[PDB]
């Protein structure tokens, strides 16, 4: 549990950091687009309906 | 400007037309007589595409289309706004392609190499001329050629194909498709093999051509070799283009009906034509 | 005048058994016969071939798939050899009817035999992929061939497995026949609007044409510099010679930029894997995301409104 | 998901196409930088580093480990010609040809150029020489073509220049690579197989006139040929196409 | 020099003759295709216009 | 002092003089042509 | 203005003259075709209409 | 036109003459085709 | 701004001159084509309407 | 120091820039006159 | 912020200058095209409406 | 979190800066295009309605 | 970490000239935006 | 003198004289042809 630092002697930090960055960005973009295509969580349209911007 | 080894190769000779005139480089490009011709024809064709876009009323590059003359003009000239711009652009394209091939010939003979590349390019030029010149001339109208638009020439392909039903019942078309698919497969295999020999597992020495031969003999029991694979690549590509040109040249000229109906000569062969079973019986 | 298309003199020597990096030599065969006809164009030697566990698995599964389709064809002919030869190219194993969904309850005649054949094919193709990977590994080479084959497998899996599952029906899959899968291709285009207006379809066609273009260019270049021993590219990578420099300078003086003796093969592998990758994506999007590609093109600035 | 858009007309197909455009730009960048491992940095016509070098930066070095203890190769790396070039500028401005100062075929410039490759023979997977004379090869014989041994050799001036004595064979590929030609003075030269046309009664060399055969570079060992010697021979024979046009 | 006048004329004519030979050869090829299409039954069976 | 083409100062001056003579001749012909077209069919 | 002759210190006249000839011919052909495209300034059709050739 | 003859000290006259012949022939063909396409001036039609 | 001349220490004058000429010509052609696409700035059609030439 | 990648000295760069600016101002003056003529003929604001 | 000059120790000035010029030109062209696509900011059509030119 | 500086002992600052610039520009363009595609938050159309420009 | 061969003084001078150019470009852009906003505001 | 081509001044003058003679002959023939066509069928 406290020996999780041992992972850095098996993976080199460069590849892990690049892979993690790409993964995190793509996951966040996908989640945002999923929320944006759902009418109940499209915050732009919610704001449009709340303030009568139509 | 120059590559580290380029200087010893830039020597005064190998031209077909002209001499020391036009025997120079502009940056990396070599510009002979046919370099001048290619540049003029290409620039004129591109500016004429832009002017056709102006006349058409669209600036979307995916909606720009230059249509050939209508069928009622036959093989004569047409007004610029209606069919003539397409004809001038076709002339410019033919000139640009031929001048490009001849420029490649000049470069080849300046470097002392064989003329395999201009020959291979001439195959593609001939396929283009089959679609745009020979077939329209035999069918008797410029209106059977395709338009110069990113998505409208696909409409030409679809309409021409569906005139004869499902077009991949054309037999020369089947041969051409098989050649294209085999060519893509062979290109993938060849690139992968050379890269796998030059980039082995980490910390290992480069592999030899013996290792490549061994790999393919282990996989499929045969290796064609290096000379063999390059010969095969050239021949597969050229055969694909040749059979595509053939299947289009015979389409509106010798054949006139559904190609699936062409495949019925085999079924109606006398010594099994009436046997009652299967699909066609 | 000699264009180096066909060899003019042919020589033979002792057969080359191959390298022994850590390949299990007990799984290799003997060398086959030399063929003069093949030797006119490439190498004459046939074999040896490596057969291992994955070779056995792939051969058994592929033979069973082939035999299942063949026995179904013989059944459709009424067991008549004349009808079998006449209506070959017209027989077909069809997937289950649309009303069965993804279920495995379809009868043998109405799509169950198609499921059996498909299972055999699945096993054969994946074991062959594993075989390519392991044959590369035994010789100490990189796994580029396995990844290119993985691209091809991606398109094959989308056509036969992944897309039918997302659509919720085995009837979406491709039948096993010569003319029937051509009919399937045409009907797939007709049902989904016009496949010409699928952008990934266009990209796939661009990369297929590009494979033909790049392969013709590269074969012609290597044949043109073969007078300097340019075909021996693995050595031209390690020790650059006049062949590589002349090829690079030809393409630089022609179109303003060139490649190396290794970068050109990088271009080659990517040009082919891209046709198959973009094709797989374009087929996956059809029917699950876009039902009418022409209308999609109208809404995306590709076709006139 | 048919008709589900996050904004505007942007659905999974639009997302896919834009993701592919980004991927394709990145892939093209990678492919060009990988192609930039030979011939760079760009140089001036006087040898100095050019002001301009291009839109793509030079890639990080990678090392090849050559087999049979031949060493390593790190590219990109310092690249030098390591041979004199007998060319003079025809113009002060750049972009014009460089004219040969002496005989271009002897000096090895233009289509007659050669590269300072390693002075060792090419090896096969087992460490033996890749290319051997068919006499020194064990069990090799002509199989199905016209056997060139004993045929006269005719140059581009339609004059006899020698006779074929042996065939040099690529042992792993099992293909003929060179023809060994004995001249009138009892000396032998190597001719690339790709540069000769073997006819019924003769071998015809279109690139090289009969008098120029004596000028072909020789091999210092009768039994093997190195990479450098191969460069010299192939470059000479190919330069004959341009520099032997008269006669 | 009269020889100079004739030499300039000969160079002009060489260029013009090569251009004329190429142009007329293309026209002869077009005529070949036109004739072989005239001998074919295209008139009886005409395709509709592919361009829309 | 700066040199990229091998021309001296006098050579550049003479070449530019002849080039400008040619340019002015071409421009004069073009001006006459435009005057004729504008009289025949003005575009403003 | 008076030092423009130094442009020949930068550019060799041979390549410049080739490029200038190509450019000027291309421009003239462009403008002539542009005029021919329009119903007005198409001098051939103008003459046909003026002399009732039809 | 005082010193236009110096153009011949820039370009080789043989090559220029040949290229000029090619240019003039192609220009004449271009103009003749443009005339032929018009319904009037088609001397072949009349 | 008084030291903008050092760009010629950074950039080679002749490559800049060629690129600048190409850029300027293409920009001018682009603007002229944009104007010719506009019905209210196509000077050829404006003159056709003004002088009643059909 | 010089920092030069192009081989020009300081005086050469100054002279080249002076001539380049003369040409630029001539081009800009012609363009300004053309725009003034067009705006008088047919204003776009 | 007082040490932003060291980016020239990181990046070569001339590659940055070329890339920056291309980027700025393409950005300006993009914005102008976006404005010309909008009916309420197409200044050519605004002037056509204002001066009654059809 | 103080010693985040040691990332530059893992990542070459030249590659990271280029990648970051490309990423930031593409993200900004994407968000602006999202806003333009929304009928509300399209500032051009908002102003056109506000000033009666249609 | 020179990375380009420039010294400290060279980098400072180059950045000074670059910033002069950037501020000139920005001033021109600001004047243009002020003119457009007065002519036709977008807020 | 630049002398990229190896011609002297007198050689260039003589070559240009003959070239101009040929050019004027060609232009005279073209002028007569245009006069004939314009009389037969004017285009203005
Ligand atoms: C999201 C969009 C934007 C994304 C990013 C945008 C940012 C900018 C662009 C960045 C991208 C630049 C790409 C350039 C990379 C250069 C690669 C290279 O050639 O060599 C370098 C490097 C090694 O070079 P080397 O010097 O030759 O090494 C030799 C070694 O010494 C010894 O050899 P080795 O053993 O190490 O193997 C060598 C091989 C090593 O290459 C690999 O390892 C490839 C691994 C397989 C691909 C991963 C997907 C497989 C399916 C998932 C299941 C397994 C995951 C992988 C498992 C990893 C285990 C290691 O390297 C190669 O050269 C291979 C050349 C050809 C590879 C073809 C790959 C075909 C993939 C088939 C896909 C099938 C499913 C697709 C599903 C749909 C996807 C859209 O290889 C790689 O890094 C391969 C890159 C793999 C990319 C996969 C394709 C991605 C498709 C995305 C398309 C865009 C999205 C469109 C739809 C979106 C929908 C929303
Ligand atoms: C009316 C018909 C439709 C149409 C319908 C379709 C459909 C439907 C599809 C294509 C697809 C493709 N089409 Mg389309 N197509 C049309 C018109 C065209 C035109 C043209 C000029 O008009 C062209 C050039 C193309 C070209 C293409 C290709 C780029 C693409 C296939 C890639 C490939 O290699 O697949 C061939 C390769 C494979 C299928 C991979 C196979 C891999 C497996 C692993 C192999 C296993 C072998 C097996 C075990 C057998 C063993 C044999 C023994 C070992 C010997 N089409 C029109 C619009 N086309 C495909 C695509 O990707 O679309 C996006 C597709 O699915
Ligand atoms: C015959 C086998 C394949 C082949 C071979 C081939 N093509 C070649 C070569 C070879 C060996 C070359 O050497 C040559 C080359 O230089 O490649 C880099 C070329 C080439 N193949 C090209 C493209 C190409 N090849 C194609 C096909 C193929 N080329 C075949 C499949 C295709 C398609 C659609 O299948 C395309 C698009 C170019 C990259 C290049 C030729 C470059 C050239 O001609 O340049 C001069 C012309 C221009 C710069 C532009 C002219 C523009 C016109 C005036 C307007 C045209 C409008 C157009 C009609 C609109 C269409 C919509
Ligand atoms: C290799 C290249 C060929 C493959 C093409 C197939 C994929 C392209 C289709 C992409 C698509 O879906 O479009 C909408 C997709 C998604 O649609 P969208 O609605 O989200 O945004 C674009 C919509 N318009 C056009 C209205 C702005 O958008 C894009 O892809 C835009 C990026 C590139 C668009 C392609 C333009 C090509 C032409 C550029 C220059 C050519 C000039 C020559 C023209 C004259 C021809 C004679
Ligand atoms: C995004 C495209 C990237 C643009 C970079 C580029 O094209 O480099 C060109 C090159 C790049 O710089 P370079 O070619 O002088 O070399 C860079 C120096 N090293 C390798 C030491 C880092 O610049 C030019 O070619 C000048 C062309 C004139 C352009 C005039 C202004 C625009
Ligand atoms: C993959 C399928 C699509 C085919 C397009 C890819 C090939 C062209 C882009 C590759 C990049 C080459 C390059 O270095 O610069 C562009 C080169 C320009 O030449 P270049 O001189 O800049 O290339 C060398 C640059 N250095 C020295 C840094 C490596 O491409 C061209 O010559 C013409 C422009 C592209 C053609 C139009 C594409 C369609
Ligand atoms: C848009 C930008 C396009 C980028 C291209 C980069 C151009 C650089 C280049 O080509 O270098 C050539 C070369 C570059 O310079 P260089 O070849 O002398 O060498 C550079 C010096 N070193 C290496 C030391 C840095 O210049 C020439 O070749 C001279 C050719 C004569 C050109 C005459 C002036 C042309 C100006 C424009 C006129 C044409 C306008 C329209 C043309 C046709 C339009 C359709
Ligand atoms: C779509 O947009 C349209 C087409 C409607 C409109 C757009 C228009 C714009 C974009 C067009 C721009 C055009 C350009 C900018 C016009 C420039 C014209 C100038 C550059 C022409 C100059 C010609 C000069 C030539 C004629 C000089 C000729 C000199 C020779 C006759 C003799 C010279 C011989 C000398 C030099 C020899 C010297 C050698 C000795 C040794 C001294
Ligand atoms: C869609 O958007 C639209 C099109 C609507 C609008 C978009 C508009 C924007 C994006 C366009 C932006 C254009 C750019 C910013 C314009 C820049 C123009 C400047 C850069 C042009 C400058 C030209 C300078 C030339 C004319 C100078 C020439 C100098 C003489 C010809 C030669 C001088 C050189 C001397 C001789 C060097 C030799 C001296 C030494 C001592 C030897
Ligand atoms: C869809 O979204 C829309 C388009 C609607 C809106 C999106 C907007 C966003 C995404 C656009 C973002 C744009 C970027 C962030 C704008 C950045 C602009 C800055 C970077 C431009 C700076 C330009 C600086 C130039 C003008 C400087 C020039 C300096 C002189 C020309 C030369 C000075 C160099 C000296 C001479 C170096 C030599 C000195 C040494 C000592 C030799
Ligand atoms: C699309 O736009 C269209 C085609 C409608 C109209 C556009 C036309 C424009 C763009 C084309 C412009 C063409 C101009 C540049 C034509 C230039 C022609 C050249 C200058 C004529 C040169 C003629 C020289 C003659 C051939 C000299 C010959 C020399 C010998 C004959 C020397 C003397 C020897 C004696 C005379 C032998 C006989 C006794
Ligand atoms: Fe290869």
């Amino acid at each position: 549990m406290s020996k999780f630092y041992k992972i850095w002697m098996i993976f080199d930090p460069r590849r892990v950091f690049v892979a993690q960055g790409v993964f995190l960005f793509l996951l966040a973009v996908m989640i945002h687009l999923i929320l944006l295509s759902t009418p109940s969580y499209n915050w732009l349209e919610i704001s449009a309906a709340k303030y009568n911007r139509v | 400007a120059l590559l580290s080894f380029e200087r010893k190769y830039r020597v005064p000779g190998g031209t077909l037309v002209g001499g020391n005139l036009f025997d120079f480089w502009v940056g990396p490009f070599y510009v002979g007589f046919f370099g001048v011709a290619t540049f003029f024809f290409a620039a004129l064709g591109i500016i004429l595409i832009a002017w056709s876009a102006v006349l058409q009323g669209t600036w979307n590059p995916q909606l720009i289309s230059v249509y050939p003359p209508a069928l009622e003009y036959g093989l004569g000239g047409a007004p610029l706004a209606k069919g003539g711009l397409w004809q001038i652009i076709t002339i410019c394209a033919t000139g640009a392609f031929v001048s490009w091939a001849l420029r490649e010939v000049e470069i080849c003979r300046k470097l002392g190499i064989g003329y395999h590349i201009p020959f291979a390019f001439a195959f593609a030029i001939l396929a283009y001329l089959t679609l745009v010149l020979f077939r329209p001339v035999m069918m008797g109208a410029w209106g059977y050629a395709f338009p110069y638009g990113i998505w409208t020439h696909l409409d030409w392909v679809s309409n021409t194909g569906y005139t004869y039903g499902n077009f991949h019942y054309n037999p020369a078309h089947m041969i051409a498709i098989s050649f294209f698919f085999t060519n893509a497969l062979a290109l993938a295999l060849h690139g992968a093999l050379v890269l796998s020999a030059a980039n082995p597992e980490k910390g290992k020495e480069m592999r030899t051509p013996d290792h490549e031969d061994t790999f393919f003999r282990d996989l499929v029991g045969y290796s064609i070799g290096t000379l063999g694979i390059h010969r095969l690549g050239l021949l597969l590509s050229l055969s694909a283009v040749f059979f595509s040109a053939l299947c289009m040249i015979i389409t509106g000229t010798i054949w006139f009906d559904q190609w699936v109906d062409w495949w019925q000569w085999w079924v109606k062969l006398p010594w099994w034509a009436n046997i009652p079973g299967g699909i066609n019986g | 005048e000699y264009q180096n298309i066909f060899s003019q003199v042919q020589v033979r020597g002792p057969a080359d058994l191959g390298m022994t990096e850590d390949v299990n030599l007990a799984n290799r065969s003997g060398v086959g016969p030399f063929s003069t006809l093949l030797g006119w164009f490439g190498n004459a030697q046939l074999g040896p071939i490596y057969l291992g566990s994955l070779g056995v698995l792939s051969l058994f599964s592929g033979l069973m798939w082939f035999f299942t389709i063949g026995i179904w064809f013989w059944y459709q002919a009424g067991w008549n050899p004349a009808v079998f030869l006449r209506d070959l190219f017209f027989f077909s194993l069809e997937p289950p009817a649309p009303e069965y969904g993804l279920s495995f309850a379809a009868p043998l005649k109405e799509g169950g035999l198609w499921l059996i054949a498909s299972f055999f094919m699945f096993v054969a193709v994946w074991s062959w992929w594993g075989r390519t990977y392991l044959r590369a590994q035994a010789l100490g080479m990189g796994k580029h061939t396995a990844w290119a084959f993985l691209s091809a497998i991606w398109l094959w899996m989308v056509l036969g497995f992944i897309r039918p599952i997302l659509m919720g029906s085995w009837s979406e899959a491709v039948p096993y026949g010569i003319f029937s899968h051509l009919d399937w291709t045409n009907n797939f285009s007709l049902v989904h609007g016009n496949l010409f207006y699928n952008p990934f379809h266009g990209l796939s066609i661009a990369f297929l044409y590009g494979s033909a273009l790049l392969f013709a260019m590269h074969g012609a270049t290597i044949l043109a510099v073969s007078r300097f021993g340019g075909e021996r590219e693995l050595e031209q990578i390690a020790d650059r010679g006049t062949a590589a420099e002349r090829a690079a300078l030809f393409w630089r003086w022609t179109m303003g930029f060139n490649a190396t003796m290794e970068g050109i093969h990088r271009w080659a592998i990517w040009m082919a894997v891209l046709v198959t990758l973009t094709g797989g994506i374009g087929i996956l999007l059809s029917g699950t995301v876009v039902d009418n590609w022409y209308v999609w093109g109208q809404n995306h600035g590709m076709a006139p409104l | 998901m048919v008709g589900v858009t996050a904004f505007g007309n942007f659905d999974l197909a639009s997302l896919a196409i834009y993701s592919f455009w980004i991927f394709l730009a990145g892939l093209i960048y990678y492919l060009q930088t990988e192609n930039m491992r030979e011939g760079y940095p760009l140089e001036n016509e006087d040898g100095t580093p050019a002001a301009n070098q291009g839109p793509f930066p030079l890639p990080k070095p990678k090392t090849f480990i050559l087999p049979h203890g031949r060493g390593t190769l790190t590219v990109p790396g310092p690249e030098s010609e390591d041979r004199p070039i007998a060319l003079a500028r025809t113009a002060v401005s750049e972009g014009f040809p460089h004219a040969p100062t002496g005989d271009p075929m002897k000096d090895g410039v233009g289509p007659a150029s050669w590269v300072a490759r390693r002075d060792l023979p090419e090896l096969d997977g087992h460490g033996h020489n890749k290319i051997k004379p068919m006499k020194a090869a064990a069990g090799f014989h002509v199989s199905a073509g016209k056997n060139p041994i004993g045929l006269p050799v005719r140059g581009c001036d339609l004059e006899i220049a020698g006779k074929v004595v042996d065939i040099w064979v690529d042992i792993p590929e099992q293909m003929a690579r060179f023809l060994e030609v004995e001249l009138k003075d009892g000396s032998t030269r190597l001719l690339p197989m790709q540069m000769v046309k073997v006819q019924s009664n003769r071998v015809h060399v279109n690139a090289l006139s009969s008098d120029l055969f004596a000028g072909i570079p020789t091999i210092k060992s009768p039994t093997e040929v190195t990479l450098l010697e191969e460069d010299k021979i192939c470059g000479y024979v190919a330069g004959g196409l341009m520099y032997a046009a008269p006669k | 020099k009269t020889n100079l006048r004739l030499w300039v004329a000969f160079q002009m004519m060489k260029g013009a003759g090569w251009a004329g030979g190429v142009f007329f050869g293309t026209l002869l090829l077009i005529g070949f295709f036109r004739v072989v299409g005239r001998m074919l039954p295209i008139q009886e069976n005409q395709a509709p216009a592919p361009n829309i | 002092d700066l040199g990229y083409t091998g021309l001296t100062d006098e050579q550049a001056q003479e070449l530019h003089s002849v080039y400008m003579s040619g340019l002015w001749l071409f421009s004069a012909v073009a001006i006459v042509a435009h005057l004729a077209v504008y009289i025949w069919r003005p575009w403003f």
